[PDB]
């Protein structure tokens, strides 16, 4: 008797077992536990060596179990109706906090249980970054261990006391300190290896803002252009074709003939084919929603419309040319003022967002100060045609508008390809 | 649209970075009052619950600084007795006894 | 290669289908092909030298044989800097004094690669000598007037003689269809 | 654009090659500076880098 | 072991620094845990100016 071990089971008797799902699944364990908590005694784990041992009674289960884990490590669990029964209470943490003074307050008074010294600004920049982190205005990141991370880096950065100098300080060199491949890529833009236009109108192509596989955090901008040739309506995504996209329909690709073949309907069928192509093949492409860039950049190459270039175009849209909210909203800004500070700030360059996205714009303090500036431009759009007006800088209605000079391009590809058909007669 | 600066300003405004605050801490779960009312009604029922939540939400944590702060009457005490050479059954007495 | 679609494949099919609008589509089909095993080809980017050799043998063009051509291409033709440049260089280089330098062998490649361009010094050496000569090109239009030796607008200019060509091949590709007719 | 022979020279002159050098160690991480403070901020505060 | 020593887990008061290169580490930044103990990085670009 006075070699049975106590385990978790016995140390917990009238009190709470905390356990982790997660350990639960990975090492098998949760089916023994199950049936001890159903059957609500248990004996302690013997060994198969035993010639008979000894005769255990079954110890009492007198606790309150709580498992913790994450929603993919309870996903594995909630399947029998066994869980469910088991465990009633589902106690769910939002990832993210009301931003509010309340919680501002709440999140200093927590960093100063932690031990930190925190002063006012400090403080400030602390839950500020913590919004930044939850890529919303108005929530403050719920991760307090990463905000504690950061908080410990500032420290360090600033002698132990956390003023909003040390925190910027904290910011600034994690950030730094991933940026490599940003560093490599602006080189690349300044030295020429890649080509981008910040300056002047092009037709038929945008700076559409991507974010990196390489850095699934940095934003950058991309040329991404679009060829009108006469022929079938079809619409070809090179970088969603390239092997593996001719017989697999991509949403993307549905969704801009969807908009452009319902939009301009003057002929029986869009009698245009467009190409839409990145260069710089460091853009991972989504095949599962439609970017606003490619939109503006096929209805620049239909009617022949010089964009301008200074402007960066993101946002997904949908087939009737609503703009929709797209993430990574604050790095892709950032992205382009970026590579747009490198080759200098022209005074009207500028990024093109969904008004949706608004509410996750959330800016580094230098974008901020060249917008206060003026150096910087950020247009809220909820319609493609209105990107259209912002870039080809001309309305879509009345004479010598956007939308009469798409059709009338329309109509110059529908000529030619009815000669192609003057030919298949004559 | 043309985004004015001040619809684009977000970060809150700073008076004084030169001010060492004074705070006390805050509930456990702040923020948190979905998890926390959960776990209030699995500690008062006696239900077995389950925290759920993104990684480094430092759930764990709070969850032991929680129940720490709790107070349950005071369990009995637990042992294993022999009652004889192979058979040990379990007894509980009065909580210190043991 | 039967549903595979190329991505330098579909590059240089945008440009030329873009590019020349005359015809409900391009009237023409080119075939390319390196005439070697040695060579490793990039499925994935549309070569320079695959977009001059396509307008040369649509429109007829004789090019100059004496300049290498290397480079990347989009569908607007614009052309991209690549990889190796250097060793690219070099080795034309070795050719061309192999058989002896003429005088007038060079390379055209990408402007985007003027950052990467550590010729040897032999290669500077000759291009100091006036013995080698490296032509940067942004678009693939410069590099089709420097090999062509002609410029692209204007009477008797390389776009000219290209739309001639396109106009030949569908006066033909309509020529079977007149036979269609009777 | 044919490229000038200055406009490709990239090799740096030698203006004397028979002189033996004597020349400081470098700091460590020399040319790596982001590398060299993310070591000095992971040695200041103990962290794990 | 029949039974082994009952001995004291050996207190780590080091500090880790993993090196190795990008495509390493990379399947090692799946875990929470491993950006939560190694937070800082201290990367080396493969040129220097």
């Amino acid at each position: 008797v006075s070699l049975i071990r106590p385990g978790a089971v016995h140390r917990a008797q009238g009190g709470y077992l905390i356990l982790d799902a997660l350990s639960l699944k990975r090492e098998g364990t949760w089916e023994a536990f199950k049936r001890a908590l159903r059957n609500g005694q248990v004996e302690p784990v013997t060994e198969p060596q035993a010639p008979a041992g000894l005769e255990v009674e079954p110890f009492p289960i007198q606790m309150q179990v709580i498992l913790v884990g994450t929603p993919e490590a309870f996903e594995g669990l909630e399947e029998d109706p066994a869980f469910s029964e088991l465990f009633r209470i589902r106690a769910e943490f939002s990832p993210t906090l009301p931003a509010s003074p309340e919680n501002c307050t709440a999140l200093g008074g927590w960093l100063l249980a932690q031990g930190f010294q925190l002063t006012q600004g400090g403080l400030t920049r602390l839950y500020d970054e913590a919004r930044r982190m939850a890529e919303q205005r108005d929530r403050m990141d719920a991760r307090l261990v990463e905000i504690r991370a950061l908080a410990e880096e500032a420290a360090v950065l600033g002698g132990g006391l956390l003023t909003a100098e040390s925190v910027e300080q904290a910011i600034a060199a994690r950030e730094h300190r991933s940026f490599l491949s940003e560093e490599e890529f602006l080189r690349a833009v300044q030295e020429g290896v890649i080509r981008l236009r910040t300056t002047g109108r092009a037709v038929g192509e945008v700076n559409s803002l991507v974010v990196v596989e390489a850095a699934p955090y940095w934003g950058r901008p991309a040329r991404l252009t679009a060829r009108a040739a006469p022929g079938r309506d079809h619409l070809i995504s090179i970088d969603r074709e390239a092997g593996l996209g001719g017989q697999i329909f991509h949403k993307a690709v549905l969704t801009l003939a969807g908009y452009l073949r319902s939009r301009y309907i003057e002929h029986g069928s869009l009698p245009v084919t467009i190409s839409l192509a990145f260069e710089q093949n460091y853009v991972s492409i989504e095949g599962d929603s439609a970017g606003l860039a490619e939109l503006v950049a096929a209805l620049s190459a239909i009617g022949n419309l010089p964009l301008r270039q200074d402007l960066a175009v993101t946002g997904a849209v949908d087939q009737t040319g609503k703009v929709l909210a797209v993430g990574a909203i604050n790095a892709k800004v950032e992205g382009f003022f970026r590579v747009c500070k490198a080759l200098g700030l022209s005074g009207t360059q500028g990024v093109i967002l969904p008004e949706a996205n608004l509410a996750n714009l959330t800016l580094r303090a230098e974008v901020l100060e060249a917008v206060r500036a003026g150096q910087f431009h950020i247009y809220a759009v909820e319609t493609a045609e209105q990107a259209l007006e912002i870039l080809a800088g001309a309305r879509m209605e009345g004479f010598r508008g956007l939308q009469e000079k798409i059709r009338a391009g329309l109509e110059a590809f529908a000529r030619l390809e009815e000669g192609h058909d003057k030919e298949d007669r004559e | 649209m043309r985004l004015s600066y001040e619809a684009l300003e977000w970060r809150t405004p700073i008076e004084n970075s030169t001010e060492p605050v004074s705070l006390p801490p805050p509930p456990p779960f702040f923020g948190q009052e979905r998890a926390r009312e959960a776990l209030e009604l699995a500690i008062r029922g006696g239900f077995h619950a389950y925290l759920v939540g993104p990684p480094s939400l430092g759930k764990h944590e709070a969850l032991l600084a929680y129940l720490s702060t709790q107070s349950v009457e005071t369990p009995p005490d637990l042992l294993y007795v022999p009652l004889s050479e192979r058979k040990v059954a379990v007894l509980t007495l009065p909580s210190g006894q043991e």
